[PDB]
């Protein structure tokens, strides 16, 4: 509903990458040189997203602000590595405009976390806290939360978004230092 | 006339493999003594490569023969087929130069492609390439690996002198022997990318390394005459032309784009192709394989 | 004997040495590019060995 200022990204197909490599390297990119200095102005959704076929991110739509993509698009830390990806343009906001709350956010996916938050401060059964994380215990993101992941835990990319209901009507709220809401997005469309 | 029953082509463009280092940007003139990039251990097991925590640069050191001779078989049960391949690449080799081949060779090293996921988000990347006569450098070029594209390709003076020297290796006219420098940016402290092992980074005495056949890969993506898309750029010279990454293949048997197929007709039965067609033939000859029946 | 080991090389010599006891009774020394692959031509110290 408030997708004003409108931008996207296509991250070309290349053999130097995979398209959730080359989607990773734009994100932590992004949230590189984007919330470096800070910043509120910050909206990422999936500009060509699609969570029907468990494929979480495989285009790049940026709803921001004016002065927020004037300043938040010339530094060093965006640039680079357009070499596979390109620029974007400006667009301005129609009159439709659905309340895809977008966000950045974490979701549970701690197996043994609870052993260690109850040995640190909380002062529970560790063993049992170990025992039991059962398949059916994790209650993470089933659709597709790209997770974008460095290089320090060897397991894969789990959820981490704050999506929201895709309909007629308006949902905006706060973003923070890394591209996201908390508590409503821009448009989407 | 028929195939030859065996065919076997010896590689050109012979690299060795990629000794990765670190330092700090800006002593570049003096990186020689720099420690290697050590594969370390941590949390299952998983082998991990990092840099120094007063290092920000990578050096990626490797060597280059470039050898010449590039039509004859090191195997060959036919002395017709034989003979008459030798004349058809010599007519390819009179009627124009290699410089078209290695223009593209000399702008693949002329960036730095050899370098895969290390360099994606750099800051500065420089590729730096002596020539070696004897133990002295007889003439020495220096890059920008982010000023040379990627999806396409360009003129400079320096690439064609160095598109030159690569075309007098390819035809014979003499011996070049190439040492190729990338330094690098990424950060203090950062992940670099060796290759993997059959997880297991590859290695040598105490230094993080890369295989010569995922350079010589690096060295052999050059056909932009897959008339299909150019978005995608360039893609690796091989028959078939197909990306296990992308999982599809284009240059099928379907049409008549084959390596095989244009052989067969500009070989056997006089089919002269287009110019761009015989262009990546002649660099599947330089590529080399196990051909015939 | 250097099959492939000399195909696009800088520089190969072969020296050969006689040994008679532990000991070299006469010692050779060439230029293996210099010296063809295809004919068989004189020289001095090729007669001598």
């Amino acid at each position: 509903m408030a997708m004003d200022h409108y931008l996207d990204i296509r991250l070309r197909p290349d053999p130097e990458f995979p398209p959730a490599q080359l989607m990773s390297v734009l994100f932590g990119k992004l949230h590189q040189a984007l919330v470096a200095q800070g910043g509120d102005r910050i909206g990422v959704s999936f500009p060509d997203l699609d969570e029907s076929r468990s494929r979480l991110g495989e285009r790049l739509r940026i709803h921001a602000s004016a002065d927020d993509l004037r300043a938040l698009l010339a530094r060093p830390w965006l640039e680079g590595l357009r070499d596979h990806l390109q620029f974007g343009e400006p667009a301005v906001v129609p009159h439709p405009t659905p309340y895809r709350q977008v966000s950045r956010v974490q979701a549970k996916s701690n197996p043994e976390r609870l052993r260690r938050r109850l040995m640190r401060r909380h002062d529970l059964s560790e063993e049992e806290a170990r025992k039991r994380i059962p398949d059916t215990v994790a209650r993470a993101l089933d659709l597709p939360f790209v997770t974008l992941r460095s290089q320090s835990t060897g397991q894969h990319f789990r959820l981490f978004i704050r999506h929201g209901p895709l309909q007629v009507t308006a949902e905006e709220g706060g973003f923070t230092c890394y591209g996201l809401s908390k508590g409503g997005f821009v448009p989407w469309f | 006339l028929s195939t030859a029953s065996v065919l076997a082509f010896e590689r050109k463009l012979d690299p060795s493999d990629a000794l990765m280092s670190a330092g700090a940007w800006a002593q570049r003139d003096a990186s020689q003594e720099w420690p290697a990039v050590t594969v370390r251990e941590k949390s299952q097991t998983v082998d991990v490569a990092n840099l120094p925590s007063d290092a920000d640069t990578l050096k990626v050191r490797f060597t280059l023969r470039v050898l010449g001779g590039a039509g004859t078989p090191s195997a060959c049960n036919d002395a017709a087929y034989r003979d008459k391949l030798l004349q058809t690449v010599a007519t390819y080799v009179n009627d124009q130069g290699f410089a078209e081949l290695a223009r593209r060779y000399a702008h693949n090293l002329a960036n730095a492609r050899f370098l895969w996921r290390n360099r994606v988000g750099a800051e500065a990347v420089e590729v730096r390439i002596n020539h070696i006569r004897q133990g002295e450098v007889a003439r020495a070029w220096r890059f920008d690996a982010l000023a040379i594209g990627l999806r396409d390709f360009k003129a400079d003076a320096e690439l064609d002198a160095l598109a030159e020297l690569i075309a007098s290796g390819l035809s014979g006219s003499g011996h070049v022997l190439l040492e190729v420098v990338a330094f690098a940016r990424i950060g203090d402290g950062q992940e670099v990318f060796p290759s993997q092992e059959l997880k297991t980074l590859y290695s040598v005495r105490d230094a993080a390394a890369i295989h010569s056949q995922k350079i010589g890969n690096a060295l052999r993506t050059i056909d932009t005459w897959y008339p299909d898309e150019d978005g995608l750029g360039p893609i690796a010279v091989e028959p078939y032309g197909s990306v296990t990454s992308q999982g599809k293949a284009y240059r099928q048997p379907k049409q008549k784009l084959d390596f095989y197929t244009l052989l067969d007709n500009w070989v056997l039965r006089d089919e002269a192709p287009a110019v761009e067609q015989q262009h990546y033939v002649i660099a599947n000859l330089i590529r080399g394989g196990v051909f015939g029946e």
